[PDB]
């Protein structure tokens, strides 16, 4: 369930992944490996690097559900990027694919892509996977990226809601962008900004959560905020309790994190991350394993800074 | 290093449809955190202990009981309501049985014993 | 476990609590007619019973000849207020509509209808120490009103687990946290946020109050699901402040939980799983922007056993 | 005159700092080392870590020259800044500190302070040194910092410009800053940022410079700039070729660092950055070494980014 090591390029990570995905003991013997539905490259790459797509079935833990998920490898020698893009859906079917064009359309109720950023060299990575949810970490060596996608945690039957499905990057998917970007808008699962995270409303219409206001962002998506890092709304002053977190007596608490939207028509709790919390930064930082109850979490921190309240833990189990 | 945090009365007796939440790791132990490699990173680790949890374990690890009370008030004719039970358990929870008391001309169809 | 009755004054209330904490096997140092000296494996309380209204003070050590406010280790002298004033919870005079009583053997949780719509918390306990190696842990707290006829949620007016009030005199709770910052062991640190104070600690006590301090009140808020009408139950999370303002999570409120009561009549049963659990309101029935003359929809969850 | 290695602490790295400057072999042989005519711990801590302070001097590779240097060691615990003060002078006289106050003041030609940002856990770091002039570089997890001080190269005699001494640190002295910092002003030496790099004119005025202005700053400094990172000064396009620059064919090109002030009085040529070079980020990055004519060079990223003009490269010799 988790493959930590250092993948000599971005096809190389992308062939390891699979290869864990296909052929980890833990998924072999329980039976919750993943199932290639696709596998293809169909651009032909000028000035560029070539472009793998792969789509992969879950089973899930049951293996009564349905989950559908995309990876595509983009890159550009001429700019050095080689970002991973990812993205969620349904179902799919190849012959619904338009001339030309890209069959990520062909998904149904398909969601816009993210991405992580990497290129062609030897790069420490950090993997985590599950039946439901998969977890990518590579670490740029002095930066760190994160992103993932899965199925939440609600509190509500799945007979009603059997796919609360969510997706989360880095960046925003629609454009290319440089791994030494010096936007605020490259940050890490913990804090989404600038269309960073992606879930499905149990009415089928996939609904953007951002800890931050942006003007360039949709109106629709401000009031639906991950509330643990968006405690801004209440308080009445920039500094509060969240940023200023500490360790107690040698003790690093775990804060899991929370889907929540707060919109006119109604409110409505949606659930939690699935091995990723909040913990501080003080005395600690990256690559530090915490235990808990036997159980071991990684520390990450954001692209953007290594600030308190822009640092998350991600269960390795 | 690490051993424990807790946690075990209040998500087992939490306003949960479910239980027993996270019970098993408990046994299952285990443990290599310490340990450090330098991949120049930095050589950074301090104590390195247990606290806290999720604090949002909720619903996670067993049966639901969806209905509490029925309100079959006045019956007349042949009615049929729907029981479902949903088990988050990696392993099936076998149910020992149905003692049926007082429960005479009520019938499961298309279900096994 | 769960108990219910009626008192026409608040010695009646005294006396069945301290009825049934003793059948609990509860050990009282002392007893009176009003005033109380008792204690548990955990830590040392001492009550008395006003006219119309609770007197409540921690305590580390005992001695029968001082005063109920002079006990060793007292929080009168203890505690960073100038005032130097101990917890209080305000009641009112006569007929008490109906009390319900949680008793443990760790802690006793109180909710006293004093009038049809009005009710008055009463919190005694110890905090579960969730596996954190710290000294202490014990939180009393009270119920006060600001002014009757006026807005009775007024900023200046204090609650159970209060994280922003004002006042100068009294304080509705309180929490132990022993050598803090390397001071001397008996340290009574009040719910406070405008003192300034090195050291204090907040709570989620006023629910979800516009200028409320802490990051779970969008839980609180969004405890109702409009889509199944289902409804969770968020652990109260304490915070304290260390000398230069950093924060450490001290722990939780054992077999408690608060929630939106939108959707909730006062007494509604949802009982979620193997546990039921019991939603009352915290002063009265309102409507949701009602902050000044009624507690809004903020509700108190108490584990049934 | 270079060392590698793991310091425990900060106050271990100002240790081993020390132990580098006396016993370095090459220092003893040729007879470079430095004199400590100071070093005492004047306050009394509280809630804050031992302060240590101390003043050398540096005779020069001709034994001829004249240089005073202090270090200091501030740090508190509560908000967990180690920090480690550097500055400069001509002279120093122990007598002339105040009941109290500091002895920074005593220093003949007294500057502002630089620094450098740490925290007591062991740390790598890279130590440069030479009789003119010393470069010190720390990295910090995600964060690559790095500061030094010395004498600059004019292309005049040195008889009438006998004290072309210079300060460089990563951000200003005058506050206190925590390493997580997220705020522009803190970077690298190539590009200076609000008095981050001070030189001595040969009218003894010590002269800040900064690549880009700053209405914080005083209005003297604006026009005063580091031209190699500053080309926006006479370019039309915030796009320019330095910020584009690329090796060639495999060979990393160095680019000395230019120090030249042009104010309406007149213009003047001060001297260059002596092993400290201009280098792209592509295909590379931090703690790469790359071997010109015999002589081989370190490349590190500043704080803030890594981004091309974010980017610089130290001699190693």
């Amino acid at each position: 369930a988790t493959e930590f090591g250092t993948a000599v390029n971005h096809a190389d990570l992308v062939e390891r992944l699979v290869q864990f995905l296909t052929a980890s003991p833990d998924l072999v013997a329980a039976g919750q490996a993943y199932e290639k539905v696709f596998d293809n490259t169909i651009p032909a790459s000028g000035t560029a690097i070539a472009v793998r797509q792969v789509t992969l079935r879950a089973p899930g833990l049951g293996g009564t559900d349905a989950i559908y998920m995309g990876i595509q490898s983009y890159g550009d020698t001429a700019l050095d990027y080689y970002n991973l893009r990812l993205m969620g859906g349904t179902a799919f079917n190849p012959g619904a694919i338009p001339p030309g064009g890209d069959y990520w359309t062909a998904f149904a109720n398909y969601s816009p892509r993210v991405q992580l950023l990497a290129w062609n060299q030897p790069m420490p990575y950090w993997f985590f996977a599950n039946g439901r949810r998969f977890w990518i970490v590579v670490k740029v060596s002095t930066i760190y990226e994160s992103a993932g996608a899965g199925f939440i945690l609600p509190p509500c039957p799945p007979s009603q809601y059997p796919y609360p499905l969510a997706v989360v990057g880095s960046y925003r998917g629609d454009v290319a962008t440089r791994w030494s970007d010096v936007s605020d808008r490259h940050r890490g699962i913990s804090s989404p900004y600038e269309r960073s995270c992606y879930l499905r409303d149990p009415a089928g219409r996939w609904l953007g959560f951002t800890v931050d206001g942006g003007a360039a962002n949709e109106s629709d998506y401000n009031n639906r905020t991950l509330l643990p890092l968006g405690c801004g709304r209440y308080a009445g002053s920039s500094d509060t309790v969240v940023k200023q977190l500490r360790d107690s007596f040698g003790k690093f608490p775990l804060k899991a994190l929370q889907f929540v939207t707060r919109e006119t028509e109604g409110r409505r709790y949606l659930g939690d991350f699935d091995g990723a919390f909040y913990v501080p930064t003080l005395n600690s930082g990256a690559e530090d394993v915490i235990v808990e109850d036997g159980v071991d979490h990684v520390v990450f921190q954001t692209a953007w800074r290594s600030g308190n309240p822009w640092l998350y833990a991600i269960r390795k189990d | 290093e690490g051993i424990v945090a807790g946690i075990t009365p209040n998500i087992d007796a939490l306003e949960l449809n479910q239980d027993i939440s996270l019970a098993a790791v408990a046994a299952s132990t285990w443990g290599g955190a310490y340990g450090a490699h330098q991949p120049v990173e930095v050589i950074h680790s301090t104590y390195q202990a247990v606290h806290q949890s999720a604090l949002e374990e909720n619903y996670y690890n067993r049966l639901w009981l969806i209905p509490t009370a029925m309100e079959l008030g006045n019956v007349v004719s042949t009615q049929i309501r729907p029981a479902s039970v949903w088990n988050a358990y990696f392993s099936p929870r076998t149910l020992t049985a149905i003692d049926r008391e007082a429960a005479d001309g009520i019938t499961l169809s298309g279900q096994a014993s | 476990a769960y108990f219910t009755g009626t008192a026409n004054n608040p010695a009646d209330l005294l006396a069945k609590v301290r009825v049934h904490a003793e059948s609990l096997g509860w050990v009282t140092d002392r007893a009176s007619a009003s005033e109380w000296l008792c204690h548990n494996a955990d830590g040392y309380w001492s009550f008395n019973a006003g006219a119309n209204q609770f007197q409540m003070a921690g305590n580390t050590g005992f001695d029968n000849s001082l005063a109920w406010n002079a006990q060793p280790g007292n929080s009168v002298q203890n505690n960073p207020y100038s005032s130097k004033g101990p917890t209080v919870a305000q009641l009112s005079g006569g007929p008490f509509t109906r009390y319900h009583l949680f008793a443990t053997a760790a802690y006793l949780h109180l909710h006293v209808e004093i009038a049809a719509g009005q009710f008055r918390p009463v919190m005694i306990g110890s905090l579960n120490k969730r596996g954190v190696g710290y000294t202490g842990g014990q939180y009393v707290c009270g119920s006060f009103i600001y002014t009757p006829g006026q807005a009775l949620t007024n900023n200046w007016s204090s609650h159970p687990f209060d994280g922003y009030h004002i006042q100068y005199s009294n304080s509705s709770c309180m929490l132990r946290l022993d050598g803090l910052d390397g001071g001397p062991s008996p340290e009574w640190l009040p719910f406070d946020y405008t003192t300034n104070v090195p050291r204090r600690v907040v709570g989620p006590g006023r629910g979800n109050y516009s200028s409320q301090y802490h990051p779970d009140v969008g839980l609180i808020d969004a405890s109702a699901n409009e889509l199944n009408s289902s409804t969770t139950t968020v652990p109260c999370a304490i915070y304290a402040f260390g000398a230069q303002q950093r924060s450490r999570y001290v722990g939780e409120v054992p077999d408690f939980g608060i929630c939106n009561m939108a959707f909730l009549a006062p007494g509604d049963p949802l009982v979620v799983g193997s546990d039921t659990w019991r939603v009352y309101p915290l002063l009265q029935r309102g409507t949701a922007t009602d902050f000044d003359s009624t507690s809004a929809w903020v509700g108190y969850c108490f584990r049934v056993v």
